[PDB]
């Protein structure tokens, strides 16, 4: 049996988003891509140094916003810039919430040498997709 | 036959966007840009938006304090051009060698307490401090009122 | 007013701050995302469009007949034998290298000057006459 | 999930008044803005080449969708 | 009633000297997305109609790059996962610009191209013999 | 908790007129806001008996590069502010025969524009030459002499010689180089030798 | 196999476009193929393959200590070394062990 | 910090044999012809053979830079095939999605 990035079925209680609710076959067909750079397409450089990027940045904005992420993050590159996406939930402060965009948009932007922006949207709860 | 080329047409790097920018107006159900586009973080009083802005720029602080305490962890340029404003910065005196051209640094980096200890080191060893190094001290001393100049953090 | 200012005389302390304050009447918040672009592009943090893949990078300013045309430095090597024969690869090689400055491609032909320098013995003894 | 008779009426509102800025972003005019117009609206501003259409962007009528 | 009452226009200054003459520029890109470069097209078509440049678009034939791994992480070689990677192509054909308006056009879609999409542009420029070669020398 | 938690507001869309400036609300490329698209779009595969996902917190919507910004009223009122900028293509040169008359020589370069920290890229430097010999005052002998120097770069069919350069870093020092050969070229190929006497 | 004027003209081309002029065996070649790309070495995939792991835990771990990032990881393996204390599986002195 | 003391081993590596690498394209190139006197080129085998032997670039191992694999990366994304795996899986690598036809 396959395994590879599937929520395995429970007794019903189990709220999965969209996301993590498609398997692996589905990433062109009923879910996007959680990151849009040019590293991967024909004739295309650096592919690696994005990738790395990617890996540091999601876990970067895991622990500097703990428990507050509702879903994955949407890395975008556009020329330069670098944007991140994340929804986020209503539950710290929005004075808190204000620091560390701050915080991790100057952060980040010195260690990538690059313009960094950090877009938060805010949800009420995780938005549950189905009831695994 | 002969044909006429147009002439050329020069701007500035900035042109296009100022004339991009031109064409749009302020949307009025939206507040200010410079805060999140969101209905929860969206400042909801005229207090809120001074304090939303002040949490900002403090974080702002504590990463420059980060950036600046720790230069190696973001001293690997992989920027093309080179951006010379996304670089750590250095505000300690390089030149360990008592002498004037040494002092002149300090002046630079608006040192009041080192340069006037090196500046009576200097005098005291006998050396000749240029008159115009001795004013530059003095517009350093004199604007300041002898107190350092604020800094992040000690 | 003054026909000619102190333009090479470096401001003072108290002009540099009172220029500062100048800037702070006119700072406002960005208003636009077409204001933040702009400021971006003024400091150097953003590309200036439309792209060009060598903005900011200039080769020393070096001429296309540097690059190419390297037998100038040749010259204190001898004019015939197997050095001028394995040198000319060598400078050959060197205008093709699309990858290396001025300054390194003449680097590479000092130290062949040094190495034969070394090993004249050598190539005394092979009847080779280096300098 | 249940949709009660009441929650369709309020989707149908918004419906017709997106219709209107739909209409109003593209420049055409409200009165003769079709379905077709909105499949045609809603693929430019919101590009999606997802194989299966079902999963793309969709701005139908409530009572077409739900 | 709260409009800005004059606005100021950004200065553009012709130069005394002759612009250059671009005999095509060829805008290919690449997306893994057909949509994204339909809106692409769509947008840039419709940029070059507005500011006068006649554009031609066709589709080059797009291009797939498949690869295999193994499955497991330990032995079952027979058992593989083949991934690929899908690269679309839309090529904008500009023709008879010249170096201000190509600097204009260019700079407009180019700050407007989206996220993960690519951009060649393959400029021929328009020149005249170099004054050398008008005559032979020997 | 002295007071209540905070409470969003509500969404900013209900306040936008029928009739609004849209291309003010989003200016310029941004990430997809529902709380600012006065729009019910739906996005997401259904469930059985089900509906496509709603706009808020809808990850697949933030993951389309939207055209937002770029509608046909906002292009239209862009490019009209962009036509200050523009030179007018001179009016002699209609057709392509009329352009290689007066304008011999074509040079091809190639900008590449990709997404990351570097702008750099090794293709860039490369220029390509072409010039048809019909162009050049060449003799009976000269064609002759340059056709057999150039070699493949020649082609026959076309009477084009094209000059491909990319030795040197930058792409103006191959263009140099480029049109350097050529007056070699020419000069060379106008100097008659004694060995070729011996053809 | 070439007539005097072919040979004499080739030499000629390869003088004006920069090619070896001089009559080069394939063995020697290589020098000018070794002088016209970089080293292997020399190339950016090579010596920098790796992403500098010091920067990265030493920043992470740094921004720890300040309070402003969260290591889960970090967290768990500090439990699980705490716990291991009051069970007197303490990591014993260096020099100082079991065994002598 | 990094994965592991083989991984610290081929950064050393890489690094020494950056160092080193003019210094050995100029002694090879006066050993890769027959242009030199066998005797110069002799002197030269011998100067590049005492060269530290961590400069050679044969000793040089593409490992994944995640886990440090050996064997199984891929070389456009320097991962093994495992981690490659999760990251394509889960939608986080542009463009990359699973292959049927
Ligand atoms: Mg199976
Ligand atoms: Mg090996």
């Amino acid at each position: 049996k396959n395994r590879a990035a599937r929520v395995r079925v429970s007794k019903g209680d189990k709220p999965v988003t969209y996301e993590e609710a498609h398997a692996p076959h589905y990433i062109a067909h009923r879910k996007g891509w959680l990151s849009l750079h040019t590293g991967n397409l024909d004739g295309e450089d650096h592919a690696a140094e994005r990738t790395v990027e990617d890996v540091f940045l999601r876990k970067f904005m895991w622990g500097t916003f703990p428990g507050c992420l509702a879903d994955q993050l949407v890395l975008k590159r556009r020329g330069n810039q670098l944007e991140i996406c994340a929804v986020v939930l209503r539950q710290l402060s929005p004075h808190k919430y204000y620091f560390l965009v701050g915080y991790s948009e100057t952060l980040l932007s010195y260690f990538y040498k690059c313009p960094v922006r950090l877009h938060l949207q805010t949800v009420p709860s995780k938005v549950v997709y189905k009831y695994l | 036959e002969e044909v006429v080329i147009p002439k050329k047409k020069t701007w500035d790097k900035v042109a296009v966007l100022q004339a991009l920018a031109s064409t749009v107006n302020r949307d009025t159900t939206a507040v200010p840009y410079v805060f999140q586009d969101d209905p929860y973080l969206m400042p909801a009083s005229s207090l809120e938006s001074r304090s939303f802005l002040l949490a900002k720029k403090s974080g702002e602080n504590v990463a420059k304090f980060i950036i600046n305490s720790y230069p190696k962890y973001f001293q690997k340029d992989i920027a093309e051009p080179h951006i010379p404003c996304l670089m750590p910065e250095y505000f300690e005196p390089q030149i360990k060698d008592i002498s004037e051209a040494a002092l002149k640094e300090r002046i630079e980096l608006r040192k009041v307490k080192a340069s006037v200890d090196m500046f009576d080191q200097l005098l005291q060893a006998g050396t000749t401090v240029s008159l115009e190094t001795t004013n530059s001290l003095l517009d350093l001393l004199c604007y300041y009122g002898d107190q350092e100049p604020s800094t992040d953090y000690h | 007013t003054k026909e000619a200012p102190e333009t090479d005389t470096s401001p003072s302390l108290w002009d540099v701050e009172f220029a500062k304050q100048l800037a702070t009447v006119n700072e406002q918040p960005l208003q636009n995302g077409f204001e933040e672009l702009i400021q971006w592009t003024k400091e150097g943090k953003l590309w200036e469009f439309p792209i060009n893949n060598e903005a900011g990078f200039d080769d020393d300013g070096s001429e296309f007949h540097e690059h190419i045309f390297l037998e100038k430095h040749l010259e204190s090597f001898p004019k015939q034998g197997p050095i001028r024969h394995f040198m000319e690869l060598v400078t050959c090689g060197l205008s093709k290298n699309p990858y290396l400055s001025v300054k390194q491609k003449v680097e590479h032909i000092e130290w062949f000057r040094n190495y034969f320098n070394e090993k004249k013995d050598i190539l005394k003894e092979s009847n080779i006459q280096f300098n | 999930e249940t949709y009660t008779e009441d929650f369709i009426k309020k989707q149908i509102e918004e419906f017709n008044i997106g219709k209107r800025h739909l209409a109003n972003m593209m420049g055409e005019d409200p009165e003769t803005f079709t379905q077709e117009d909105i499949d045609r609206a809603i693929a430019y501003l919101f590009p999606s080449g997802l194989f299966e259409k079902r999963a793309r962007p969709v701005m139908k009528h409530p009572e077409q969708i739900f | 009633v709260d409009v800005p009452k004059d606005l100021t226009k950004p200065v553009v200054t012709i130069s005394d000297e002759p612009d250059i003459l671009y005999k095509r520029l060829s805008v290919l890109v690449k997306g893994h997305d057909k949509a994204v470069l339909d809106s692409y097209e769509y947008f840039a078509v419709l940029a070059a109609k507005e500011l006068g440049i006649s554009i031609k678009v066709h589709e080059p034939p797009r291009k797939i790059e498949r690869f295999t791994l193994l499955q497991s992480v330990h032995i079952y070689k027979k058992h593989r996962v083949q991934y690929e990677m899908r690269t679309l192509y839309r090529c904008l054909e500009l023709e008879h610009l010249t170096g201000s308006t190509a600097d204009v056009y260019l700079e407009y879609i180019q700050r407007n191209l989206p996220e993960g999409v690519a951009m060649e542009v393959t400029k021929t420029q328009l020149e005249q013999l170099p004054e050398h070669i008008k005559e032979p020398i020997w | 908790e002295r007071p209540p938690r905070r409470k969003a507001l509500p969404p900013r869309t209900e306040k936008m007129a029928v009739d609004q400036d849209w291309p003010s609300v989003y200016p310029v490329a941004a990430p997809f806001k529902p709380s600012a698209v006065p729009l019910p779009v739906r996005m997401g595969y259904p469930v059985k008996k089900g509906v496509p996902m709603a706009k808020e917190g809808n990850l697949e919507l933030l993951k389309i590069p939207n055209f937002l910004h770029l509608t046909p009223v906002a292009i239209k009122k862009h490019c009209e502010a962009l036509k200050d900028f523009c030179t007018e293509w001179p009016a002699a040169l209609d057709s392509d025969e009329k352009c290689e008359k007066h304008f011999p020589i074509e040079i091809d370069s190639t900008d590449y524009v990709s997404s990351g920290p570097s702008v750099r890229n090794p293709r860039a430097r490369v220029v390509v030459l072409r010039v048809k010999l019909s162009s050049l005052n060449l003799d009976d002998h000269a064609k002759k002499k340059l056709i057999k120097l150039v070699g493949e770069r020649y082609c026959k069919t076309t009477d084009v010689l094209t000059i491909k350069t990319d030795r040197c870093p930058l792409r103006r020092q191959n263009y140099d180089y480029a049109v350097y050969l050529l007056t070699v070229l020419y000069h060379e190929s106008w100097n008659t030798e004694e060995w070729e006497k011996s053809k | 196999s070439l007539s005097e004027y072919a040979f004499r003209m080739s030499r000629l081309s390869a003088r004006l476009f920069g090619e070896v002029t001089r009559p080069t065996n394939s063995k020697s070649m290589k020098v000018v193929k070794l002088f016209s790309e970089l080293p292997l070495a020399k190339k950016k995939e090579t010596y920098d393959w790796y992403p500098n792991h010091h920067t990265y835990a030493e920043l992470m771990q740094t921004l720890r200590f300040l309070g402003l990032y969260r290591d889960e990881h970090q967290d768990f393996m500090d439990e699980q070394k705490r716990l291991k204390k009051l069970r007197g599986k303490e990591k014993p002195k260096k020099g100082e062990g079991k065994r002598a | 910090h990094y994965v592991d003391w083989r991984m610290w081993r081929d950064v050393k590596r890489r690094k020494m044999a950056y160092e080193y690498a003019d210094e050995r394209l100029r002694i090879n190139s006066l050993r890769k012809n027959t242009i030199l006197p066998k005797i110069l080129q002799d002197v030269a085998d011998e100067e590049i053979a005492a060269l530290p032997r961590d400069s050679c670039p044969v000793r040089i191992r593409n490992r994944c830079v995640m886990t440090s694999r050996p064997r199984g990366v891929k070389r456009r994304w320097r991962l093994s095939r495992i981690v490659f795996r999760h990251l394509a899986d889960h939608g986080q690598l542009s463009g990359i999605q699973r292959a049927t036809w």
